[PDB]
């Protein structure tokens, strides 16, 4: 059950795969680094037309929800 | 794809053990942990 941590690692890679060159800021927590990449990616994908408005909106709202859960307790 | 990943983050952030990790482990620390797996 060092799997609490293997699961976060696994998820983290989905934001920063070994073969990205946009590397996360070192002094950042895993959570803010991921959200922050999720935002920059939602903007890019929405420009390129990879995702639509509804899809863009939801991702953005999940991100503000995540930020609240960091900025408390 | 983008949707699956942010929904799993929201989930992991929903449970106190994984929340704590994801908040208090910095990117720099992941490398310190990896070296002692």
């Amino acid at each position: 059950d060092e799997q609490m941590y293997q699961r976060c690692c696994n998820l983290f890679e989905k934001f920063f795969p070994s073969s990205s060159y946009r590397r996360p800021v070192g002094i950042s927590s895993m959570v803010e680094a991921m959200v922050s990449r999720a935002r920059i990616d939602a903007r890019i994908d929405f420009e390129s037309g990879r995702i639509k408005k509804e899809e863009f909106t939801e991702i953005m709202k999940i991100c503000s929800t995540i930020e609240e859960l960091r900025r408390q307790k | 794809g983008s949707m699956e990943r942010i929904k799993e983050l929201r989930n992991l952030m929903s449970q106190s053990r994984t929340r704590e990790i994801l908040t208090k482990t910095t990117v720099d620390h992941m490398a310190i942990i990896k070296k002692y797996t």
